[PDB]
């Protein structure tokens, strides 16, 4: 007669647990972003480091062959 | 007492967050792509710099 | 009434000048009165777990006979931005007693292990460098 | 004395070489999750309407 | 000086080129080791995001199937 | 203090049957001599930090008169895999002595906050479930 | 005492192929006699310093009853071009006696520590590499 009233309880429990799983995945997304932000910024420190090292090796050799 | 409004607001949040999950996951793909290209770029500097270091200690 | 535990307003910022993370504690709201006079004597105890030395733990001043205190203090941590990700800040709230062992009002946490508002506070702090992010946190049980 | 310089430049090479594969394995992993999110929102939009139509 | 002055510079600078070569091997290994370990922290948090997304999809599929 | 402190063979595996992480301490080699007789009597102690209670710590039997022992023992940490990346496995290799406080040779802490070869072992345990990964570790601590 | 100690013709050349300093001991003239026959038995002892192991010292072949020696010999030093400019090449002539220790007749120190014609001779060897230059230096009293 009214099977939809029982189905309303089943589907209501289906909606409220779906909040948890996506919000848990949203936390996982935030967690995975935190390390990628660091990896991105640390990979910029490498580039500038590698540039700074290259200029110092130039500066090193250029200082020798200034004074003969 | 209530009109049964939990279904409507919970489902709207589910669609809202899943939308944020899709765009958040795509923004990683651009960050990973650029980093992949940066790692390759750093590999050029390393090979180039090792040539300077190998040339410095071998001056004769 | 076990449920009336309270809320706490935390502040965070990584200073590049100073070279560290500054944890600010401004005030609590409606703390659990665990005395024999319908009030508390609360103070906040911070602990940046796990691998930190003698500068891991810090504590505020003790405010007495009030459930809505006024700390307005900040504490410095000599930490690197890269190393700051994996740490966690266990913000605890205690009721002081001179005569016997202290009573536990409530507690909070901030880190990568945390969830929701706790996680989004820790996320925005590391992303937004040299920026003061502040938001409330509802107090939870069982930090001893 | 300066054998450190030899093994440093070898270790720098060896790390960076596999540091490519770290990015490629990240690149392949984010693809499978991106496809997975598209599967979910087709299922979530369908399940939304199927619940909404049942409540009418 | 000036004969001594020119000679003393030639060592100072030549020895510095050898040390800037030695220091430059260390700067790279230090910066590169950090990107090695930073990238593992992203890979740990990726797989946790991936398995949590598996729970979402499993959670979705079930409440679709049983509802029919 | 001293360079040649020793290498410890450690193995890890998450067993979904037993429902937890199983640390298998196999043996050690080239330990620092910290006795008058010129050998050691070592035993390894584990500690999975920090929310674990009575089953946080695990001890090992004491071997005798050797800088190259042979343990062959496996312990069992009952823990859900979902919560595993939060934890840290502090492995401490000691030297037993009778009439005073035990000397410390060196140690190793595996986890997400670890570096170099230690961080890789822990990641390769997380990824490869029900699979045994056995890697050596250097002993470097206070 | 004994002002006329004589003098020595010394050459200096940095080889690129051999990779070091070539020190030639060519001639000596009018050296100080310290025997009962008005002659000496001289030989030129070299000593480069500091931080030279077994390659530091060298000795010429002995000459018999003469105050005008004819050596014509060369001595090689394993040393880098820049590293040589710190060093001091001490050159010393000694009267060889069979019964007793060797009497000191004269010496001469080349390098940055020295002055005058001794300084420029070290300078012009280094600043004009792969080129032999030869100059006469006066023998003196120094660490007999
Ligand atoms: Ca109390
Ligand atoms: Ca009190
Ligand atoms: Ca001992
Ligand atoms: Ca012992
Ligand atoms: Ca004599
Ligand atoms: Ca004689």
């Amino acid at each position: 007669q009214r099977r939809a009233d029982q189905l309303a309880d089943e589907s209501l429990e289906s909606t409220r647990r779906m909040l948890q799983l996506v919000e848990e995945s949203k936390d996982a997304g935030i967690r995975t972003l935190v390390m990628l932000d660091e990896q991105g910024e640390q990979l910029d420190r490498v580039e500038e480091g590698m540039n700074h090292i290259n200029q110092d090796m130039k500066e090193a050799e250029k200082n020798l062959k200034d004074l003969g | 007492f209530a009109r049964e409004n939990e279904m409507d607001e919970n489902l709207e949040q589910v669609s809202g967050i899943i939308g944020n999950l899709r765009h958040m996951a795509l923004d990683m793909g651009n960050e990973i792509d650029t980093q992949n290209r940066q790692i390759d770029r750093i590999m050029e500097k390393a090979d180039s710099n090792k040539t300077r270091i190998d040339e410095a200690n071998q001056r004769a | 009434d076990i449920e009336e535990r309270g809320k706490i307003l935390v502040s965070l910022m990584y200073s590049t000048q100073q070279g560290g993370l500054i944890v600010g504690i401004i005030r609590c709201v409606h703390l659990a009165a665990m005395d024999a006079n319908g009030y508390s004597d609360p103070f906040v105890k911070l602990w940046l777990k796990p691998d930190m030395g003698k500068k891991a733990k810090h504590k505020t001043q003790i405010k007495k006979k009030t459930l809505n205190p006024e700390f307005n203090e900040e504490f410095f941590y000599d930490i690197k931005h890269s190393d700051l990700a994996k740490k966690s800040l266990d913000i605890s709230v205690w009721d002081y007693d001179i005569g016997k062992s202290n009573d536990y009002i409530g507690g909070c946490q901030l880190g990568i292990s945390a969830k929701g508002e706790r996680l989004k506070h820790w996320y925005e702090c590391l992303k937004n460098k040299d920026k003061k992010i502040e938001r409330w946190h509802q107090l939870q049980n069982e930090n001893h």
